[PDB]
């Protein structure tokens, strides 16, 4: 036997007059899977069926299970459990978001943010559109490598202090990259009006480069890099 | 009842999925002037199409001049001649239509030389009806075409004025003398119930491969809306062909794209010789996926295996070079280190078979009406569709061909919006439904709610996980079956003696999960059982017991001067399943697969022949 | 289509790299030329700094106007305390200078 | 339903509601380029108080530059304890002043990755040291 500990946010909504406390858990890992996530499924499975949680693809790409782990924000299904038992595992919601319930955060907020920057290819001429596949070259394509990947998990934006104070207006790391995401995608046309949407002290300009977003994004990508990339473009475009 | 408090909605379409069915259909609805809802238990990203990794095939000829008449023919041959031909003309000539259109959204595809859409190999696809060697269609995204293709559909989704009813599960129809109303489902977030009526309802609510303890498919893959479909009284269809992947890791089971194969991978036993091109003499380990995982789950029957517990096989892919990896595949390359530790260039992954999709789902017609059968003949069910893994235009038929479920998804997702469009208009009169209806499925939830059994709701699931994969794998026969069908029967009754503990409204996952259970159920019980009566080896459904692939035909020879088998004497028939909710019996029927294509001058018929890569 | 959010912050980089020019610029040329260069960066980002600081800290319309004047009003103390010392005192250069042979 | 109105509509439902805030600074582990970034705020605040305050006497208090200076001979001790103001003043300028050069880098778009950072912040903390053992030696 291996035994290892678990403590854990809690908090029930419907439970009269119940504050938020840490819950303890114990786990064999030798009846375990390596990873975060498994322990989680396994003491809903086995020990307390309230702890819930968002969990879907296991694989780390869907973003549901996010949370903070151990005072990083990553994903549970990919961060493999620490084997040191002497340590006990400290499991989070996402930092200074509103609590549903347990490790459950209301994101409908930052979806909105997302919904903002408009996530669509536009073109100014769409009366052609469906008939023929627009053209791209090799090269082109390539400047969407490191930020077409993001999954939308939060985890950077809910890492980053700016969007702890201030998160209301300013749209963070995750949904900032993204507006990058179709700025320099070649088969967009609406560059500039983009940029524009931009022009207040806090949409983009919130950002301090604190780098808490990089140094936390489970898929390896660079919020904080396109953000800085950004504001070089806001600097240096016309019209 | 005056404890749960009751929301009347009224839209012109529902449609219940997020995925890639889903919010093309939604979306697609909208566009076309509908004042729609969308109702997903799910944000529309975290749907299982986001794991999505090999490609969505069209014939666009990017890579060599191609026709979509030969992914016509491609497409029903691997469907093992239960493929409804109908459907199959029309998805693989829209194919190029439904792909442009993706990247007209703004799907970042991957590029060539010409700047047009990077299409590859993959398992099953060939040029000049078979006789003109490997066929490159398959459209990718890199790695990540599936994460890619929902990203594009939610983002174009917002740009219209759809209701998204997100983190809504989805109970029941609501179902009136035959016709469908709409849904009524459960608000997670505050635990209300929600009755969302409408002219038409479209589920497209993917697969059910939980029903299995070893699957690629997400912890959300639970078959909702086949369950909803079934307590409605209507048939499901073919629900016995599951399609067990290659690829999937030997750890978590987590799926490798066939990719893989498709840019120059192998697969080895423990031997090291290359056992998939003694199986497969022309397409190889490129063969399809019905007979590529039947070889890899027959050698480690006769040791072969490549493990401590010598349970699996391996995928080598080192041989490839290091920069064609790194830009063809770099979602599997971080999996494979994750999962397993492996560096894919210089060692080999360990894969095993594993329950991947579900071709069997609800009956449907290529436009994508849902079908009841009455009198051995086929109806529709007026106000109710149904596109993606959790229908069954049966576009696949007996077995899959990797990389046509993407498409699948985008044109049936469209054609269910088209059909639509074309039989009524926005601001059509909404049918009145029964102000206490709906009301089975709230004393449903509100029993699941409180039950204070004696069998956990996670011991259960297991119990029937584990039923599964040792009954009904890649390999069964009639005893194994048998013995299978009275133990998830078993099961079924011990429904009523399951444990629940969280009796709280808001986020209750011990009850969704319950209620997943039993939509589980239903879905394992017509698999099962579907499967135990039918007695041929066709596509993935492959009988020890019985080898032989039973036609109306011996089409190993000519059709000149034989006779014809009667309806219930051959096999080449889809299986129509019901269940009595209440005994949790299984009666079946059959209904006859459709030869005839939409145009026999512009796409002929392909009749049946030998099934070998 | 006004863009005074990114000019603003050209701005500030602008005067951080004339701030940075002139510390080495005033020790190499300690002159009253200097001098006032010096207050007018110094003040000018420190002002703009600052604003920052409350942008990021004092929430709410009411109190975030009330805070921006009071700042406005400090640094422009500020500008007229470091001109009136070069002015009429020994000037910025000079006085770090006799401070630091002490 | 609108991005604006779904933001409007986020803020209203759980203002009005029992949800408690997920903890922030009490749980999110500490890093080097964080804590860099809040001294380099206290580095800024403090020397725009220094500025502010000395052209604020420059105005409001008697007498010149001069006479101050003679007013800190008074009860004054040795060379040691004058090293210490020197150094007092000398650290969170040079620091501020080496960390913002990392700043303006950062904005021309270079030095941002993970392994960078964490380099680029001990050669500042470095360059702060010396600087200020150099600068209150003169
Ligand atoms: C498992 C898998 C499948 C797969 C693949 C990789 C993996 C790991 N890669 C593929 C590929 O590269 N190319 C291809 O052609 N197919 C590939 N597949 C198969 C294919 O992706 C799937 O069959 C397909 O994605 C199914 O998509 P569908 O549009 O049908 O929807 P979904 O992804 O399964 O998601 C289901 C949605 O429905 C909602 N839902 C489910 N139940 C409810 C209830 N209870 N109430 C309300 N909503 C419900 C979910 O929220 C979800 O949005
Ligand atoms: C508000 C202003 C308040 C003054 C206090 C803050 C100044 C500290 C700056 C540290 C520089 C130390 C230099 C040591 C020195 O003797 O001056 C340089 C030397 C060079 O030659 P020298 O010793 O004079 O002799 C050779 C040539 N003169 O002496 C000089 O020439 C003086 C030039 C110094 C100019 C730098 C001003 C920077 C003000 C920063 C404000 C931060 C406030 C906290
Ligand atoms: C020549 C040396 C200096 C350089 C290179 C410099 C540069 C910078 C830069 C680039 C920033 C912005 C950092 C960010 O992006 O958040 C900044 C912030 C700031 N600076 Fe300076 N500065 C210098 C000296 C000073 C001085 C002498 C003062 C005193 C008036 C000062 C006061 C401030 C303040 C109050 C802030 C805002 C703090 C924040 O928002 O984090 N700086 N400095
Ligand atoms: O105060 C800032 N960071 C800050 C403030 C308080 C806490 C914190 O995290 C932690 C969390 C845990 C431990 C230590 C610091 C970070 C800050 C610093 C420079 C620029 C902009 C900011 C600000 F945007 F306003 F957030
Ligand atoms: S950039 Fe990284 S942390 Fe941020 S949403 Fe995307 S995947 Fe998540
Ligand atoms: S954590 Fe932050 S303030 Fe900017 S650099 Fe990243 S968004
Ligand atoms: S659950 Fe899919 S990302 Fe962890």
């Amino acid at each position: 036997p291996r035994i290892k500990k678990f403590a854990i946010y809690r908090w029930d909504p419907d439970k009269t007059g119940d504050k938020p406390h840490m819950q303890t858990y114990e786990i064999d890992l030798n009846n375990c899977g390596p990873m975060v996530l498994d322990a989680l499924i396994k003491i809903k499975n086995e020990i307390d069926s309230t702890l819930t949680f968002r969990r879907s693809c296991r694989e780390g790409i869907c973003g549901s299970c996010a949370m903070n782990i151990n005072g990083g924000n990553t994903l549970a299904c990919t961060r493999r459990i620490d084997t040191n038992l002497d340590k006990v595992s400290k499991i989070y919601p996402l930092p200074h978001m509103y609590v549903i319930k347990d490790l459950v955060p209301d994101l409908s907020n930052f979806y909105a943010q997302y919904k903002s920057i408009e996530p669509y290819l536009k073109k100014k001429d769409e009366s052609q559109e469906g008939k023929q596949q627009y053209l791209q070259s090799i090269e082109e394509r390539e400047k969407l490598d490191g930020l077409y990947e993001c999954i939308l998990c939060a985890c950077c934006s809910t890492s980053c202090p700016s969007y702890w104070w201030n998160g209301d207006k300013y749209l963070g790391p995750a949904v900032l990259m993204q507006a990058y995401r179709w700025m320099i995608d070649s088969r967009d046309d609406f560059t500039e009006e983009r940029l524009a949407k931009l022009q207040d002290p806090f949409s983009l300009y919130r950002c301090h480069t604190i780098m808490n977003c990089t140094g936390t994004c489970p898929k390896g990508l660079n919020p904080g890099k396109a953000i800085a990339e950004i504001k070089k473009m806001m600097a240096t475009y016309k019209e | 009842s005056t404890q749960y408090p009751v929301v009347d909605h009224e839209f012109d379409a529902v449609v219940v999925g997020a995925g890639g069915a889903g919010l093309r259909a939604a979306f697609g609805l909208s566009e076309a002037g509908f004042n729609t809802a969308c109702v997903t238990k799910l944000f529309p990203t975290r749907s299982h199409t986001v794991a999505a990794q090999g490609g969505i095939n069209a014939a666009l000829g990017n890579m060599e001049e191609d026709n979509w008449r030969w992914h016509f023919y491609d497409t029903v041959k691997g469907s093992d001649w239960l493929g409804d031909q109908d459907a199959i003309h029309y998805m693989t000539e829209q194919a190029p239509a439904s792909v442009v259109e993706l990247e007209n959204y703004g799907m970042p595809f991957s590029r060539t030389e010409d700047g047009k859409i990077y299409q590859r190999a993959f398992g099953g696809q060939s040029l000049k009806f078979g006789k003109g060697g490997q066929a490159h269609r398959c459209c990718c995204v890199a790695d990540r075409t599936g994460h890619s293709l929902l990203h594009t559909l939610y983002g174009r989704s917002l740009r219209y004025d759809t209701s998204y009813f997100v983190e809504y599960f989805a109970l029941d129809l609501l179902m009136e003398n035959g016709e469908c109303r709409g849904v009524i489902a459960l608000c997670i977030e505050d635990g209300s119930i929600h009755r969302i009526r409408a002219r038409n309802t479209v589920v497209a609510t993917g697969g059910y491969g939980r029903t299995y303890f070893s699957c690629t498919s997400a912890h959300t893959s639970t078959g909702d809306g086949t369950a909803m479909v079934t307590r409605a009284g209507l048939p499901c269809q073919d629900l016995e062909f599951v399609q067990f992947h290659p690829t999937g890791i030997y750890g978590a089971g987590c799926l490798i794209t066939e990719g893989c194969r498709g840019e120059g991978g192998i697969l080895i036993n423990s031997q090291g010789e290359r056992f998939m091109e003694r199986y497969a003499p022309v397409a190889k380990d490129l063969a399809s996926r019905d007979v590529v995982s039947r070889s890899m789950t027959l050698e480690i029957r006769e040791g072969r295996g490549c493990g401590p517990e010598k349970d699996h096989v391996y995928l080598q892919l080192h041989h490839l070079p290091p920069e064609q990896l790194a830009v063809r595949l770099p979602g599997i390359s971080e999996t494979a280190m994750i999962f397993a530790g492996v560096d894919v260039t210089k060692e080999p992954i360990p894969v095993l078979p594993t329950v991947h999709y579900n071709m069997g789902g609800i009956p449907t017609n290529y436009k994508g009406q849902v079908l009841r059968h009455v009198n051995g003949q086929d109806q529709v069910v007026p106000g109710l569709y149904a596109c993606g893994e959790a229908a069954c235009a049966s576009v696949h038929g007996a077995n899959r061909l990797g990389a046509n479920s993407l498409l699948d998804l985008v044109v049936f997702g469209r054609a269910c919006a088209l059909s639509i469009a074309e039989s009524c208009r926005p601001g059509d009169k909404v049918p009145s439904i029964k102000p206490n209806a709906g009301e089975e499925s709230v004393m449903n939830l509100d029993k699941l709610r409180f039950a204070n059994g004696t069998i956990r709701t996670s011991e259960l699931r297991l119990s029937m996980q584990k039923s599964m994969q040792s009954h009904a794998a890649v390999f069964r026969v009639g005893s194994v079956l048998q013995e299978g069908c009275e133990k998830i029967l078993r099961l079924y009754g011990d429904l009523q003696h399951l444990k629940t503990f969280d009796r709280g409204m808001v986020w209750n996952t011990d009850l969704v999960e319950t209620l997943e259970l039993q939509n589980l159920m239903l879905c394992a019980l017509q698999t099962i059982y579907g499967a135990e009566a039918r007695k041929e080896s066709r596509g993935a459904h492959a009988r020890e017991d019985f080898k032989e692939r039973v036609d109306e035909y011996d089409y190993s020879k000519p059709i000149q001067g034989q006779q014809k088998k009667p309806f219930q004497e051959h096999w080449r028939k889809h299986t129509l399943s019901y269940v009595d909710v209440k005994t949790g019996k299984v009666s079946l029927e059959y209904r006859p697969v459709i030869d005839k294509t939409l145009n026999e001058a512009d796409c002929a018929t392909v009749p049946p022949a030998i099934r070998s890569y | 289509s006004s863009k005074a959010a990114s000019l603003h912050w050209t701005g500030e980089r602008v005067v951080s790299v004339l701030l940075l020019g002139l510390l080495p610029a005033a020790y190499l040329n300690p002159c009253s030329a200097m001098d006032y260069s010096l207050a007018a960066a110094l003040t000018l980002h420190g002002h703009w700094g600052i604003g920052q600081v409350v942008t990021d800290y004092v929430r709410g319309d009411a109190l975030q106007k009330a805070a921006k004047a009071g700042l406005l009003a400090l640094s422009a103390f500020t500008f007229a305390g470091l001109c009136y010392f070069n002015y009429h005192d020994v000037g910025i250069c000079k006085a770090v200078a006799m401070l630091w042979k002490l | 339903t609108t991005a604006k109105e779904e933001m409007e509509r986020f803020w209203n439902k759980n203002l009005g509601s029992n949800r408690p805030l997920s903890p922030h600074i009490t749980i999110y582990r500490w890093s080097l380029p964080m804590a860099m970034s809040i001294c380099h705020r206290g580095t800024g605040i403090a020397l725009s108080a220094g500025v502010s305050l000395f052209g604020l006497s420059a105005l409001l208090l008697p007498g010149n530059f001069e006479s101050h200076l003679e007013l800190v001979k008074s009860l004054c001790l040795g060379p040691t304890l004058i090293y210490t103001a020197k150094f007092g003043i000398v650290f969170p300028l040079m620091y501020h002043t080496w960390n913002g050069i990392r700043h303006l880098i950062w904005d021309l778009g270079k030095g941002l990755t993970i392994p960078q950072l964490t380099q680029s912040g001990v050669v500042v903390l470095i360059l702060t040291v010396l600087s200020s053992v150099g600068l209150a030696a003169m």
